[PDB]
């Protein structure tokens, strides 16, 4: 139930 | 950074205490 | 945290979320100690009966959070490591003696209200400190019961142990790299660091300059907030040469 991290850390 | 070590910005640094600190301190006898 | 409360806004801007990048799940805690290194429990990484062996690609620091689960759009700032220091004599196979470890991140953070690191301890603050009945102050996301999960960052001041009564409470062997704190039975309060916790800062407010150390690492327990039972905490101040030597040797 974690929100989303912004793609540009992965 | 540590030079600026343990001291919080919206604590230390205003001379404010969070809500339980002193029982902290008061252990220290 | 088992028995905590949630912390105010800024009261650890030294914690620090060890996360997953897939599935995409909390790990463990840490701790800030300048805008580059990052201390945590050398566990958190490398425990071989477990199968457990993240990298440095395996994981996302995150710092100067609150919430568990939100993504803290302008206040956290999410970090990739750089590399994963652990101690050459970590002691997986038997008690977790030493369980340690450094992640420099692949870039300096800036500070901000909600994220400043926390102080080492000195030989001088470690002595006056690190006694039994003193508070020290534990912080995480984990379990809030043994057996769920807090929305907010929890807190728990807990009292230091006497050595002895540390090692009356269990079977495994309990090294001088090691300290333990709760409340005893008969005292009447409760709390205790808790699966998810790992890794995590124990401080103490020095009465002397006012500024907070970093003393213990969360590192093992049985159950959470068992009677009769106690934390165990990584002791910060006798791996301090290691800690030193490698931010020496590799970075800062
Ligand atoms: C921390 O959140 C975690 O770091 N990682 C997940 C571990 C939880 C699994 C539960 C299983 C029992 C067990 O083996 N616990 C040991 C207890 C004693 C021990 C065994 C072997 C060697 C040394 C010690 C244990 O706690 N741990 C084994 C590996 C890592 C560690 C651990 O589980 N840490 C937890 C934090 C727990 C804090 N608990 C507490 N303060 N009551």
């Amino acid at each position: 139930d974690f929100e989303e991290i912004p793609e540009e850390y992965l | 950074g540590e030079a600026d070590c343990g001291l919080r910005p919206l604590f230390e640094k205003k001379s404010l205490e969070d809500k339980t600190e002193r029982e902290l301190l008061e252990s220290y006898i | 945290i088992v028995e905590g409360s949630d912390a105010e806004i800024g009261m650890s801007p030294w914690q620090v979320m060890l996360f997953r990048k897939s599935p995409q799940e909390l790990l463990c805690g840490a701790s800030l100690i300048s805008d580059r290194w990052v201390l945590t429990a050398a566990h958190c990484l490398l425990y071989p009966p477990w199968d457990k062996n993240f990298t440095e690609n395996d994981l996302l620091v995150r710092i100067g959070k609150h919430s568990r689960t939100r993504y803290e759009r302008n206040i956290e700032k999410i970090s990739m490591l750089e590399k994963i220091y652990i101690h050459p004599r970590y002691n997986w196979r038997e008690n977790l003696d030493r369980d340690i470890a450094l992640m420099k991140l692949k870039k300096p953070v800036a500070f901000s209200d909600y994220i400043h690191p926390v102080c080492l301890p000195d030989r001088e603050t470690a002595a006056s400190l690190l006694q039994a009945g003193y508070k020290g102050r534990v912080t995480g996301w984990g379990n809030l019961k043994e057996t769920g999960q807090p929305s907010v960052l929890q807190v728990v001041n807990l009292p230091i142990v006497e050595r002895p009564v540390c090692k009356d409470s269990t079977r495994i062997r309990i090294t001088d790299n090691m300290f333990c704190a709760g409340y005893k039975p008969d005292e009447g309060k409760r709390g205790d660091a808790c699966e998810g916790d790992s890794g995590g800062p124990f401080v103490m407010k020095s009465p002397f300059n006012n500024r907070w150390y970093q003393m213990g690492i969360v590192s093992w327990g049985e159950g959470c907030d068992r009677d009769g039972k106690y934390g165990f905490y990584t002791h910060v101040f006798r791996l301090k040469k290691w800690i030193q030597k490698v931010i020496d040797q590799f970075g800062e």
